[PDB]
């Protein structure tokens, strides 16, 4: 996997870009979306031939001390539609329809930064948060409901950073300022009726208020991958890719060798390390990596304006391949990339707002 | 103790 960089600009604000996701929802025939945040603002655009990156519109929240940190895509169940999800540091998730940039509807609980937002793999109904107030929360976006919240003393003891749901959506590893990485199941008896009840709610024909599930008990936690904050975390199948800021992704796994990750009970004191990636100047908290739709690939960008890519298109972790990609106006910091759903595009985002294409 | 940025 080989790129060029085709274009670049920068956004009016001046401040840091912290998140990028292309839309792999996009229709076929249509073009390549991504959507950008930072400000108190998202911004969509559209991939087109020779580099052009076309500007579309924005949402500007009515806060102009709003600061949005993160954003991810689902959509309308019923039309197909795309929706865009985003959050920041007011604690608000906002569901933006991405056509004329209204805001649909929106969810307050955390009150308290949100630093992350994730959409589950099979449903796109189901959206996570995960709050500097040391909580995740899982909420349904069909029926507006917050189904539950993952927290407790045995939770987090800070802000959490990052998380990912596994391919199936069974279960969600989380991470954060506490250094540790944690994993909650939501394929148990509790979570599996607490879903399916959440679509059976609708305030309009009951008396009661939508009863979420305290989950206080994480079904396996460690503490003993990384020695500083764990800010992006990402399933590789049954294995785990996690990075501090301590210029290493580690792949991992909960439990010895060959203990299957369903087997692995919350007591678990293990954990097998399968390899590390390691790279340069990447120092600073909340620098997220990102992969391909396939995840044959994953890419991160440091806090210089180098990005480097791994092909992980091999038979063991420890043996994946980099590349790294560098231009010579590129120096600022990039917090976060995104790749197409055809992988031909990668693009970074920094901390000067600007934004940089390298195509395939 | 780690910072956000590299200011």
């Amino acid at each position: 996997y080989s790129f060029k960089c085709v274009n670049s600009l920068k956004e009016d604000h001046n401040q840091p870009l912290f998140g990028v996701q292309f839309n792999w929802h996009s229709k076929e025939g249509d073009p390549l979306v991504f959507a950008t945040v930072g400000s108190n603002r998202v911004t969509l655009y559209e991939c087109h031939s020779q580099g052009e990156i076309r500007l579309l519109q924005s949402y500007v929240d009515a806060d102009a001390d709003e600061n949005f940190y993160t954003c991810a895509w689902t959509y309308d169940s019923n039309t197909s539609h795309p929706l865009l999800a985003v959050a920041g540091s007011r604690g608000i998730i906002r569901i933006i329809n991405p056509i004329t940039m209204q805001c649909i509807k929106h969810y307050v609980g955390h009150g308290n930064a949100i630093n992350e937002l994730k959409f589950h793999p099979r449903d796109p109904n189901l959206l996570l948060s995960v709050s500097k107030d040391h909580a995740l929360r899982l909420w349904n976006i069909q029926t507006d409901t917050l189904v539950a919240i993952f927290g407790g003393v045995e939770g987090h003891r800070d802000e959490v950073l990052s998380a990912d749901y596994d391919l199936l959506g069974e279960k969600i590893m989380s991470c954060g300022m506490d250094h540790s990485l944690k994993l909650w199941r939501i394929n148990s008896k509790r979570m599996m009726n607490a879903i399916k009840e959440s679509y059976d709610y609708n305030p309009n024909k009951t008396n009661r208020p939508f009863i979420s599930q305290k989950i206080h008990f994480p079904d396996f936690s460690t503490r003993d991958i990384h020695r500083n904050y764990v800010d992006c975390v990402r399933w590789l199948g049954d294995l785990i890719l996690s990075k501090s800021c301590e210029n290493a992704i580690v792949c991992w796994k909960p439990g010895k060798m060959e203990d299957d990750i369903d087997k692995i009970k919350p007591s678990e004191s293990n954990v097998t390390i399968l390899g590390r990636f390691d790279y340069s100047q990447c120092d600073i908290w909340y620098m997220r990596f990102s992969m391909d739709f396939w995840q044959k690939m994953l890419a991160l960008g440091n806090q210089v304006g180098k990005l480097y890519v791994w092909d992980l298109e091999v038979e063991d972790p420890h043996k994946a391949k980099c590349t790294t990609l560098t231009h010579h106006k590129c120096g600022a910091a990039i917090r976060q990339t995104s790749f197409s759903r055809d992988s031909s595009i990668l693009i970074a985002v920094c901390d000067d707002a600007s934004i940089w294409r390298w195509d395939r | 103790t780690a910072r956000k940025s590299t200011g």
